[PDB]
């Protein structure tokens, strides 16, 4: 059934249910809620442990980041998603400043679809962060031949997609798009781009890359998975797996 | 249910210690938040001077860094203010607060003290 | 470091009317903002807490917003109490800053009853 953020299922960890456990798709906007209640049912010296960290709304992304194992990030992007609802929800809000990141990384590196035609309108969209409108409606037929049957020239602009939407979704997002980048599945990034879209309607540019994003994920290729051989650093184990209720 | 009060001398002349104790009712500094001091100068500019934390970690504003010190009693329950080498611009209402950390209430300063106005020169 | 702005410093208006507090940082706080009441007598109590949120016990009249850089205090109807001077506080980083203050004061007529 539902997925439970406090306590996840080793069958539930894949990129697909984590990413239903993203501080945006709580749906919180607003009356945060003191991180003694968020914990309120979890073990004593889970509790204790919490506290110890002294978490605050800006620094809980670094512990997310930092830390190893994968449910505990989970937890804290939950604790996120109910603490802190406005730092959650700002980037949907049209040239809030938590867009400048990823618009600075869409600047910083030029895709390699924009080498040819740089008029193009996303490459427009990403430099200029003009005519964002509808990205994937024009020239879509060059980009649909450019990306199709070429395995590297799509990797290449994908990468640099994650590298921004890494941006654009701190936290649990960031490590799921790290998965995306160690592991080439690039489809799974549907369950991260899809989810984002619905919230992101009011903000034009965002829309834009995000529809996007759709379009080049749409490209007609082969690519395969590679995963870890080490089989560490990724969701399914080893090695801890804490349930905190 | 808490409440917060500043004892503290009315007045001291140049080159000299201010200290004002703060004293906490209802409320243990070890459970937890930030315990505060906070002193509005004439003209009602207000300047965050530091706190020490329910654990006793200490952050102090680095314009006066050198001279504030910030300790506390958990015996009695109390925190102390020092602010050294004083001089004619330390002269100001002194309140204490507490801001709290995000456990067991939000961020921000809940109580306040009445104040207590310490003068110089 | 971070300098909070109040662009207004004292204010007048009638009872009953609306009153607006604007305060402006300057730096991007990133929603993280306070607003204080103090009373003539001195009392210091938390109006607003996280720049949308009303503290516990204070009146449905207070109603806080803005974001950025820009933020905005709003009594809806103003009662006699409420005069005092109102101050906003930025928590982004140390160390924590007050805006210059804003005083309110009554117009204020006459009664004809
Ligand atoms: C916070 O809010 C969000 C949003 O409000 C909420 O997410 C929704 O949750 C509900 C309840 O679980 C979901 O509703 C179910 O949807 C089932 C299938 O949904 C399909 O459509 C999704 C949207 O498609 C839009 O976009 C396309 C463009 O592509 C557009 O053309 C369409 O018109 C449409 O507007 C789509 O995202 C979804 O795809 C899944 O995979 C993506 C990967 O990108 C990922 O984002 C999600 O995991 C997503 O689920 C899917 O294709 C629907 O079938 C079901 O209704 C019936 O289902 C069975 C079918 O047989 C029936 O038997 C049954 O009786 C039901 O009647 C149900 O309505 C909704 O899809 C979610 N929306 C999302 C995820 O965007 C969160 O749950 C909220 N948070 C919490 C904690 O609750
Ligand atoms: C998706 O791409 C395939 C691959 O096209 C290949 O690349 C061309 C440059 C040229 O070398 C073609 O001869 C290659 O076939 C498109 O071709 C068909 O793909 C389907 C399965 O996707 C396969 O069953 C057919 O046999 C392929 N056709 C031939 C003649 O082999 C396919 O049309 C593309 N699909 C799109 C664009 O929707």
């Amino acid at each position: 059934t539902s997925i439970n953020c406090k306590n996840i299922q080793s069958t539930q960890l894949t990129i697909e249910h984590l990413s239903k456990c993203m501080a945006f798709y709580q749906n919180k906007t607003s009356s945060p809620v003191v991180i003694n209640e968020i914990i309120s049912d979890a073990s004593v010296d889970e509790q204790e442990l919490i506290k110890s960290l002294n978490l605050n709304c800006n620094v809980i992304d670094r512990f997310i980041s930092e830390s190893s194992v994968i449910e505990t990030q989970v937890y804290y992007e939950y604790i996120k998603s109910q603490l802190c609802p406005l730092q959650v929800h700002d980037i949907f809000t049209i040239n809030s400043a938590s867009n400048i990141q990823w618009k600075a990384l869409a600047r910083s590196f030029t895709l390699g679809v924009c080498n040819t035609n740089p008029h193009k309108h996303i490459c427009r969209c990403l430099e200029s962060m003009q005519m964002c409108t509808s990205t994937k409606t024009d020239h879509a037929r060059e980009m649909s031949i450019y990306y199709d049957g070429h395995p590297d020239r799509f990797e290449h602009d994908m990468k640099i997609i994650l590298n921004i939407m890494r941006y654009i979704v701190p936290g649990l997002g960031r490590v799921l798009l790290d998965q995306i980048k160690q592991t080439k599945d690039y489809q799974a990034l549907r369950h991260i781009q899809g989810k984002l879209s619905p919230k992101s309607q009011s903000n034009l540019q965002l829309k834009g890359f995000l529809e996007f994003v759709d379009f080049i994920l749409g490209a007609n290729v082969t690519i395969e998975k590679t995963p870890q051989t080490l089989t560490t650093l990724s969701l399914i184990g080893g090695w801890s797996h804490p349930q905190f209720e | 249910q808490m409440q917060l009060q500043e004892s503290g001398p009315g007045l001291v002349k140049p080159s000299q210690s201010l200290s004002l104790t703060c004293t906490v009712t209802g409320y243990s500094i070890t459970s937890d938040s930030a315990w505060n001091w906070i002193r509005q100068f004439p003209g009602n500019k207000l300047e965050w001077m530091g706190y020490i934390s329910y654990s006793g970690s200490t952050s102090y504003n680095p314009s006066l860094k050198s001279r504030i010190s910030i300790t506390r009693d958990t015996s009695k329950n109390q925190f102390f203010l020092q602010l050294n080498s004083v001089t004619t611009e330390d002269t100001a209402t002194y309140y204490c607060t507490r801001w709290g950390d995000g456990y067991y209430l939000y961020w921000y300063f809940d109580v306040w003290g009445a104040g207590t106005t310490v003068t110089v020169s | 470091d971070i300098q909070m702005t109040q662009t207004t410093s004292s204010l007048s208006a009638s009872l009953g009317d609306r009153v607006t507090i604007s305060c402006s940082a300057s730096q991007g706080i990133s929603y993280y903002l306070n607003w204080y009441q103090q009373k003539p007598d001195g009392t210091v109590k938390l109006l607003i807490y996280y720049t949308s949120s009303l503290h516990s016990g204070v009146p449905s009249r207070f109603s806080g917003s803005g974001s950025g850089t820009d933020y905005s205090l709003t009594i809806s109807n103003l009662e006699p109490e409420d005069i005092a001077t109102y101050y906003c506080q930025q928590y982004s980083k140390l160390p924590w800053t007050f805006g210059g203050g804003t005083k309110l004061e009554i117009k204020g007529g006459w009664s004809h009853p």
